[PDB]
């Protein structure tokens, strides 16, 4: 339940944010949590994340952060280059709107969803296909006085109700 | 074999193929299980909350991003920024010479298998700007179409929102048509018609839509400096509370999830 | 102040005095439609024609046609793993399914999860020879290995009776799994339902489009006798698909990318 | 609660102060929250295996 | 549920004047089936939602 | 498949074409709608007074 | 101190706080399976395909095919008294049954005693000629002499009508024993049940594997008309076996020695 | 022939072959007896006690000898004596070049017609030794597999039984898997895989089993003289209280009671 | 027993929440048949044992 | 309405001595169907008008 | 009259000891039909005269 | 007698423990038929004599 900063990005005025990350593969790919989930086998978490943006009253523009829940045998929901028409399908997924003007908001809960209970920690790529987040940008970061300083978008994540319970001798990947 | 059966001859009609049109008649189906009453549940045992989400109104009421336009520096009073048609089928296409992607709203997803619709459509407008960008927008509802110049404040329905207090706001276009049910174009038919123009006004008054909703400028965009300001407005779209669909039809017989090859 | 709400919502004064007036018209469907359609789970229980299958295209002689099909209907368009072959835009050839776009195929890739039983009908239309007394049979496969959509013929006209019995024992009809049989000359319609058995699985991927090349865990083998004489060349099987009563879909994550095109010329 | 959300999800505004196991967040304004309303049931966790846990590892 | 001639006792398709509760959400009890359940536990008109 | 059905053999006559002379017998008709009880009304919703 | 117990039992502290936790999950089969299988007596009442029989392999002309089969299904493998002939490991030939391994054949040699009625279905699939109005009939044998599995043809196309009647009187269908008849053109399915009559016997040997060479006391004769013309060469009878309601098995004395192998090439 | 039958035309579907998949529907079966209700009983009129023994849990719960291993003089602390896989299909084969006998446990007998299993498996260990043979065994449960050397006392589940007071003892391996139901290998598939190794540790973690149970030495075997002592341990196996099976399948379609020829 | 439409009145296959008495042994009375017997003499849920 | 064997309980064609109210006009309630309506709301003999 | 399974409730052919009133004349009411009439208005045994 | 589904209500073949009155002689009333007679006038178990 300890937060780690899984991602950090910077908007510059004139350039967009199109980023793609896997919060489950960023939290449980850490070096320090992998020593604690080490001689266990079953995990079953719920990975709540949080987005912090600092902004200013002169910056404007808006970005959409969306979450794809399961993605195991998912031959749809494309992950490609930027199209403005990928924001219509991504606005029905669990999403948050992040702007620099009010410079607010951003916290999702990201439920467990998985057909088995207690997914394995030993097996290879055990956290990769469990949902991923994409930050699309609607146009471009702008500024009203012609300032060109970048601003920072930070993404934290932590597991909420952990059920870590069967010990084993195998090194947990 | 002792007595003789003296019940009446009872007439019957055989139904070999069954009843494959109605949605409520019981069926004589040989289920391939051990228990005849083999049945699972439909609840939160999938990891979810337990809400029934195959309701048409639960799918169609989701506010989904549809399109985006801009509000320039050169815009003056009575300048059209966008015009859009009041209907369910709000899609957007990406052509790339062999393939043609169709990205559809949940409002357009949940109304494709049907041939008639009625009700109200909810449009959520979202102005992306700083705190120092000020002005008035104006939302014309016109059942037929808007003329080529300025639109008068009488003779149409309009709102004139100030974007100082309400930068984000939704507007519910109710049913004001001469029918009770309009027709459904389908996702197949919406890909060839113009439903968002942002250079002129779209053509409503058809038997397929409920008119047109347009955005004009009342007061100009005020700026805090000499920098070029590129303000945009987002149009999100959902079903209102009145929204209903009927006549299951052939609206999705030509659709596919595989690209054109 | 409700200014970055992910679902929006800030009602500004619109052009009506009365809010949502079409819900106050109680007797509206006594005038116009006759019925009201509120849910898709009610409408998913209408059967719809999926695809047809010709048994005199696989073997030779008098034989037993068997077809391993998924429980969920295969999808409509240009597959990379399609069971047919169409002429594409480059004046060449590509795999293609000449099946229909059912409501189940439409609604399923917009949801994450999927669970429930699925109902089939096998109709057996066409022409036939007068010397038939065949039995149409449906029998379910195991839930460990999903078999792809395939067609097989088992010869029954050997000189040895034991080498006929060894062909009847290569079939899923001979197994302890659930079997439904019918005579074609008397009923010619199965009306089966595939239950949702699983190896500890709460659901499966509803966004899985490759059913013809992989299959699912609700597959069924359909079996029917066929002879090599003429007028059996028009003997076919029609599949009608629908949805059982414990069926549910998961969370809605938006419509997929769709494509609009007519059927090409089949080559 | 209100404002255009359905039975499947919830959009809210949480507090400015967020504490979770030695990290405090003092936020300048109340952020937005999208909950997918996922309550699992019983018979989805193994019961009776609280003996060898992580806290009592030593 | 599994009853003899259940289609006769439905309103089954339509108006059924008190069946204008289409704006109501169906509640599913935590291990509710579709057959011997919420079609009798919500109300008479829970058969227009497919139950 | 547990017990054996010991009800009487009941005689029947098949009626494939139906009853197309009488005006009051119920019919086994597959109505091509979603609701089996799909039915409109016959009243003054056509603009009229409501007389048969 | 519980130290030579023939069933064992001395529970030492294992790795769980909660003893047997999967019995406390009441709604487990609402999530995964849909049903629970607790007994074999419930599962033994599913019919399963045993074996097929071709009537145009015994006589000549128009005749009456009769088959004396046991009430209990014959066993699956390399018999010394098998009704077919397979190629063995020495590249030679050996008797072999090309029948299926039913659940009754699986469970019966692990018990000592056996008693109860047994249910059969005879399905009559294949092809046929248009000039048939045959009657499929099942009739039970006596309980003193168990007849082995045999096939006989009675000719019916003689010039004398009396020498046709003398062939119809060589049949078990003409006797006071229980007979079920059906027309093949109208129903083609018998669905019979063999009761457990006995000469003062409380049970019989459930570990008796040689049913094809000896038979049991619940044998049945199946009878069906056949002609020598073509398209009747594919006319066959399918046997589906199951278990009646007064059926029971005795004391469990362990699984038998089993053998795993596929079917050989039928020679 | 006096009145006319004015009952409704009632639709029907003919079922000639019947219902041969479900296990509870009544049947229209012509029983070949004089009495239609001809039925015997199923009781202690066979000479027995009267217990229903076609229950799956009554067959599978029988403690049956499975295998046997030894505990040598040269065994030292952290020496593996045996390792076995936690699953129902505990068989043992006798090959003799044409024939291959398969001797199966009642736990493996009662779970062959099925495709899924779950629950707990009970292992009864039985040390044959004199009163002067002393030592400690150790029973590792590992869900995946044990490493090639010594196994630590942390990071696994273990018991460390003294064989002075308890020479015979059973150990119930409960369900600790990531699924709810594992798959069944069958008696046909268990004849090719290694499930009892006694030289290395077996490979668990598959979707077919519930892990592995292994026996190690903690304290060495103490002897009363200079004689060579050949101590053995017997592994008996049964179903626990949780044990359930489901999905009737094709697990016994290839089995036979006649040798290979 | 031999009754008209007996499959409708069963729980017949499944969970039937009070049918988690699978750990109970069936008792057979000294001359009990299978039909008009222990399926009504043990309890409601004695039909999952095959009676 | 949709009832089991409704033709038996009609007078259905004819004289039915109290069915000499052929000079009466049928009244249709403002949203009345034909099935579960005026054939039971006017009187017993409203089935000679076709209801 | 038109009733369901009316042949079961007749004496229908024969002796029916109290049916030795064959020497009685059937009385037909002034507008009596054959079906819903004198077979119930004379007595139980008025079905041997054909009513 | 001629009744609907009369085979269900018989003991019909067998033991029927109180049906060990096989040593009793059937009494036939002086003009008794086989159908609507001594099978109900002797006792419940008079159907093993063929009545």
């Amino acid at each position: 339940s300890r937060p780690i900063k899984i991602q950090q990005y910077q908007w510059t005025p004139g350039v967009q944010l199109f980023q793609t990350f896997n919060p489950w593969s960023d939290y449980f790919g850490n070096a320090d949590v992998l020593e604690k989930i080490n001689r266990f086998r079953n995990l079953r978490c719920k990975l709540c994340l949080k987005v912090l943006i600092n902004g200013n009253s002169f910056y404007y523009g808006r970005a959409l952060l969306s979450y794809n829940p399961y993605l195991r045998n998912d031959q749809v929901t494309v992950n490609r280059s930027f199209f403005i028409q990928d924001l219509i399908a991504a606005s029905n997924k669990p999403h948050i709107l992040l702007d620099p003007c009010s410079s607010e908001g951003g916290q999702m809960c990201l439920p467990f969803i998985w057909p088995e209970n207690y997914l394995d920690i030993t097996s290879t790529g055990w956290e990769d296909q469990m949902g991923e987040c994409i930050i699309h940008d609607f146009d471009v970061l702008r500024h009203a006085n012609g300032g060109t300083d970048p601003i920072t978008v930070s993404i934290f994540a932590w597991a909420e109700d952990v059920s870590l319970l069967i010990p084993t001798t195998v090194a947990a990947q | 074999s002792r007595p003789a059966v003296l019940s009446d001859i009872q007439p019957y009609v055989p139904r070999y193929c069954g009843n494959l049109a109605n949605s409520d008649a019981p069926e004589t189906v040989n289920k391939l299980s051990v228990d005849s009453k083999n049945e699972l549940i439909d609840t939160r045992t999938m990891g979810l909350g337990g809400a029934d989400e195959l309701t048409i109104h639960s799918i169609a009421s989701r506010m989904t991003f549809w399109r985006q336009f801009d509000w320039p520096e050169s815009a003056v009073t009575d300048t059209l920024l966008a015009s859009m048609s009041v209907q369910p089928f709000c899609i957007d296409t990406v052509t790339a010479s062999p393939v043609t992607e169709i990205h559809s709203t949940a409002l357009a997803f949940a109304s494709a298998p049907f041939e008639t619709w009625q009700g109200s459509i909810k449009f959520h407008f979202k102005v992306v700007c700083s705190e120092y960008h000020r002005g008035r927008l104006r939302l014309v509802y016109n059942p037929l179409t808007n003329n080529a110049g300025p639109v008068a404040f009488n003779q149409v329905y309009s709102t004139t929102i100030d974007i100082s207090n309400d930068r984000e706001f939704d507007y519910e276009c109710k049913w004001t048509d001469i029918r009770a049910w309009n027709a459904c174009i389908g996702i197949d038919g919406a890909t060839s018609a113009t439903f968002f123009n942002t250079a002129a006004a779209v053509t409503g008054g058809t038997p397929f839509d409920n008119g047109t909703l347009s955005v004009y400028v009342v007061n100009e965009l005020a700026t805090p400096s000499t920098a070029a300001a590129d303000v945009k407005v987002q149009v999100w779209v959902s079903a209102g509370d009145d929204f209903a669909v009927a006549v299951p039809g052939v609206g999705l017989s030509q659709l596919s999830y595989f690209q054109q090859q | 102040d409700n200014s970055n709400n992910p679902v929006g919502g800030n009602p500004i004064d619109n052009y009506g005095t009365e809010h949502a007036p079409l819900l106050k018209e109680d007797n509206q469907y006594l005038v116009y439609q006759g019925e009201r359609i509120v849910s898709f789970k009610d409408l998913l229980r209408r059967y719809q024609y999926l695809n047809s299958y010709w048994p005199q295209e696989t073997g030779s002689g008098f034989r037993y046609y068997t077809l391993d099909s998924p429980g969920m209907p295969i999808y409509r368009g240009w597959d990379p793993n399609g069971i047919d072959q169409g002429q594409d835009s480059t004046a060449g050839n590509s795999p293609y399914n000449f099946c229909s776009m059912t409501l189940l195929n439409y609604l399923a890739p917009a949801f994450v999860c999927q669970r429930g039983s699925l109902r089939h009908k096998w109709v057996t239309a066409g022409a036939r020879v007068n010397s038939t007394a065949s039995v149409l049979s449906a029998t379910r496969h195991g839930v460990l290995f999903p078999l792809p959509l395939a067609e097989t013929a088992h010869p029954l006209d050997n000189a040895l009776v034991g080498d006929r019995r060894s062909e009847l024992q290569e079939m899923q009809r001979s197994r302890l799994n659930g079997t439904a049989i019918t005579p074609v000359r008397l009923n010619n319609t199965l009306e089966i339902e595939l239950p949702y058995y699983s190896i500890g699985q709460r659901f499966h991927a509803s966004r899985f489009l490759d059913l013809a090349g992989t299959g699912d865990t609700q597959g069924v083998e359909i079996a029917c006798e066929i002879s090599d004489g003429g007028n059996d060349a028009n003997y076919r099987l029609d599949q009608f698909v629908s949805v059982g009563e414990d069926f549910t879909l998961g969370m809605f994550v938006g419509a997929p990318i769709m494509y609009f095109y007519n059927d090409p010329t089949a080559t | 609660p209100s404002a255009n959300d359905g039975p499947s999800f919830t959009t809210s505004k949480t507090s400015q102060n967020t504490t979770s196991e030695n990290v405090h967040f003092v936020d300048g304004d109340t952020p937005w929250t999208y909950d997918v309303a996922a309550t699992p049931d019983e018979t989805s966790k193994l019961s009776g295996f609280d003996d060898a846990g992580l806290g009592e590892f030593l | 549920e599994f009853k003899h001639d259940g289609l006769i006792s439905k309103p089954a398709s339509a108006v059924a004047k008190a069946a204008d509760a289409l704006s109501m959400i169906p509640y599913i009890a935590p291990y509710a089936k579709a057959t011997s359940m919420v079609a009798d536990k919500i109300g008479k008109i829970a058969r227009i939602f497919g139950y």
